[PDB]
């Protein structure tokens, strides 16, 4: 996260980090105690992934941490079925043992297709993660967060030569300087609705980070919520 | 320097076909969507077709897609338009155009070529005759002296007229051609100079008509 | 009077239109419809999407 | 499908004036509006994008404003080289509807034409046709009357006119008139005359020549 602020412990209890041979390569969100949602381009790699929830400062072992092995990876079935790199950029992780929900480890809410999109069109979301705090710079130690406005489709499409699918949306600032970045991928874009946070996107991609005239690109979760509910349903 | 050089246009009989090409340089070709915009008699501009950097996004104006096909070849920095089964109303100047800024397919255009002229007509090519325009006598009362070239009975447009291979440009007027009752075009290009300077130069008009592969260099004198 | 197309039917979370042009509210999993029938209250110790060091 | 209606369609104004061209969209296009300048014999030139931002190399006297359905291009202090047709372009839709264009002409002081007559060439006479050309040079305004006379006899249906575009420096016009004749009917007469009427001339001006002497 470029240009954000230090979060407080417990401020984003649905945020998890993905660790592999390299630590903290991506982010994710707690769906329930056995399931994480993230971006497919983070996890369709064959890397053996450990998930850590309740995390705040990734340099120190903190007593709130809960570490779990990933036992299954489900990229959305359309992700591997196409050449385009970021269309359908979403994936589910099943965990070896259930999380223990508490103040630092809490799921994110997920509305149905209609209402996830309504909340998104409120136009203000939060992103968080431990990715780079400058384009090609150093990564964060303390969890970062950032309020980002929704960018309308016409503006988004005209900001890039690249194809922006209906399964993507834009968020960021006209003047630049504030954006998600490499390493934040798979983390949540959430909308607060009377103090209840709902998942509205997945951090997916962009052309560089925080460049003026460019915006961050997010997977549109509303298009996938019916799929999420089915795959993560507990018994 | 941004360059967009269109070619392949010209005169064609109804029902036959043409392939327009535009070769590009002076920018990163594959960072930009590219487009064809035509200017039809009256001087309306009309977007015809466009294509995204990768060739997977694009579109067409009404009533052309069954006959027109846009494509691009990023290795040759070229854009193409296949035009089949041509009709009279396709006659226009076809410009190659580049999306501004992000290179988005949905942007407006910042760079334009010079255009290739497409003419759909039954009439056959005919090269021009170039005749001198030289006054019979010269009046002391006129502060300027005039001479010219009459470029007569050709088809199709255009002819380009220059004087002394482009050295002489001040005081030159090349008039728009008029269509004669024969269906051939005529024009004249004239130059005027201060009367006393007349003898300090030679005056040669260079007329070029690519459709007939005609090139003429006429020296104009008094007689 | 009160429909879902104005202000979400005054519901804190979800709204569905019922008969006689008035609304029924609902809450996402882990929440209970509050006694005022507009607001939502927790039905679990750690309901989704809430900060609760509070 | 979005309509773009530009007005006025033709305009005449003096150097240093302020001129405003408006463009109306049949439905809202936000700020996705561009302005082009097209000078005679040249390709259109990108002036303004996103309704109000200037492309590099477009003078600061050009200004754009507006959003939704009402837009304007403003020229602060108009110059002789600003003679052109200006077009708006909506790019909210992929169809990219252009405006009809506004032709802007420059007013200047009256200037009388210089008049010249050219006889048919010998080489053209061999082909069987004779063209006699009369030139009206560097005048304003554009309105003028040209009448041909052969042995004091007014001609009709025999001649074709052509006009230049307004000149980008001195804002004047030039005109040609071409009299076309059979080689046969050319030699049935002696005196060929061009008579010119223009508000810069007090009385009409005639330039003639005699066949045979030329
Ligand atoms: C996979 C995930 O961690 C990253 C995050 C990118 C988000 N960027 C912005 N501005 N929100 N996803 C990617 O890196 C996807 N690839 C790209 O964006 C490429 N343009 C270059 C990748 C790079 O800069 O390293
Ligand atoms: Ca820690």
């Amino acid at each position: 996260v470029v240009g954000g602020e230090d979060a407080k412990p417990g401020q984003f209890p649905w945020q998890v980090v993905l660790n592999g041979k390299v630590d903290a390569f991506c982010g994710g969100s707690i769906v329930n105690e056995k399931w994480i949602v993230t971006a497919a381009h983070c996890v369709e790699t064959g890397v053996k992934i450990t998930v850590v929830a309740g995390e705040h400062n990734i340099e120190e072992t903190e007593h709130t941490e809960q570490k779990r092995n990933v036992i299954r990876i489900i990229p959305h079935h359309n992700y591997n079925a196409a050449i385009n790199k970021y269309n359908h950029d979403i994936a589910l992780l099943e965990l070896d043992e259930p999380l223990v929900l508490n103040s630092y480890v809490t799921p994110i809410c997920i509305a149905d297709k209609e209402y996830t999109n309504i909340f998104l069109k409120f136009g203000s979301g939060y992103v968080s993660g431990w990715g780079r705090v400058f384009h090609k710079g150093r990564s964060a130690l303390v969890l970062q967060y950032l309020r980002v406005p929704l960018v309308d489709r016409a503006t988004c499409l005209r900001s890039t030569k690249f194809t922006i699918y209906n399964n993507m949306f834009c968020a960021g600032f006209h003047e630049g300087g504030r954006d998600s970045c490499q390493g934040d991928s798979g983390g949540p874009h959430v909308t607060e609705v009377e103090g209840t946070s709902f998942l509205t996107g997945i951090i997916s991609w962009g052309e560089e980070c925080a460049m003026k005239g460019k915006y961050g690109i997010y997977t549109k979760v509303s298009r996938y919520v019916n799929w999420i509910k089915e795959k993560t349903k507990l018994t | 320097e941004v360059q967009l050089v269109e070619s392949g246009g010209g005169l064609v009989q109804p029902g036959r076909s043409l392939r327009l090409s535009c070769a590009a340089s002076g920018f990163t070709f594959h960072d930009y969507a590219m487009h064809w915009v035509r200017q039809v008699p009256g001087k309306g501009l009309e977007w015809v077709s466009g294509i995204s950097w990768r060739g997977d996004i694009g579109g067409y104006v009404k009533s052309v897609k069954g006959r027109f096909t846009i494509s691009r070849d990023n290795a040759k920095n070229s854009l193409y338009l296949q035009m089949n089964s041509l009709r009279a109303e396709d006659t226009a100047l076809y410009y190659c155009v580049k999306s501004y800024g992000s290179g988005s397919f949905y942007n407006a255009f910042d760079s334009w070529g010079q255009g290739t002229l497409v003419t759909v007509s039954s009439a056959s090519t005919k090269g021009p005759s170039v005749f001198p325009l030289a006054p019979c006598s010269r009046s002391t009362s006129e502060s300027t002296a005039a001479l010219g070239c009459l470029v007569k009975d050709y088809f199709p447009e255009p002819v380009t007229v220059s004087w002394n291979s482009g050295a002489l440009t001040s005081g030159v007027h090349t008039f728009p051609a008029v269509l004669q009752s024969s269906g051939l075009y005529s024009l004249s290009s004239v130059v005027t100079v201060p009367s006393s300077s007349l003898g300090t130069k030679t005056y040669t008009c260079n007329v070029d008509h690519k459709p007939s592969n005609t090139k003429v260099d006429k020296r104009v004198e008094s007689k | 009077d009160v429909t879902c197309n104005i202000k979400n039917g005054r519901c804190e979370q979800f709204c569905k239109n019922s008969a006689d042009n008035k609304v029924v509210c609902s809450c996402t999993e882990g929440y209970r419809l509050a006694e005022n029938q507009k607001s939502c209250e927790p039905a679990v110790p750690f309901p989704c999407g809430r900060v609760s060091v509070s | 499908d979005i309509q773009m209606t530009q007005s006025p369609s033709t305009l005449s104004a003096s150097v240093g004036d302020r001129v405003t061209i408006t463009c109306r969209a049949s439905q809202s296009i936000s700020s996705w509006l561009a302005w082009y300048q097209q000078k005679p014999g040249k390709a259109p030139k990108f002036l303004i994008y996103k309704a109000s931002k200037l492309e590099r190399g477009t003078p600061s006297r050009f200004s754009g404003s507006g959003d939704g359905t009402e837009f304007s291009l403003t020229i602060s202090s108009l110059q002789p080289d600003d003679f052109a047709t200006y077009y708006c372009l909506e790019y909210s839709s992929y169809i990219r509807t252009f405006g009809q264009g506004t032709k802007v002409e420059i007013k200047r002081t009256v200037a009388a034409p210089s008049v010249f007559i050219f006889p048919p060439s010998d080489e053209q006479l061999k082909s069987g046709t004779a063209s006699v050309v009369c030139l009206l040079n560097n005048f304003y305004p554009r309105e003028a009357k040209v009448q041909w006379k052969v042995d004091a006899a007014l001609q009709s249906g025999n001649s074709q006119e052509s006009v230049t575009e307004q000149d980008s420096k001195d804002s004047t016009y030039s005109l040609s008139s071409t009299l076309t004749l059979s080689k046969a009917d050319y030699e049935k007469h002696k005196v060929y005359a061009c008579e010119v009427t223009h508000q810069g001339l007090s009385s009409p001006v005639t330039k003639s020549f005699n066949r045979g002497e030329c």
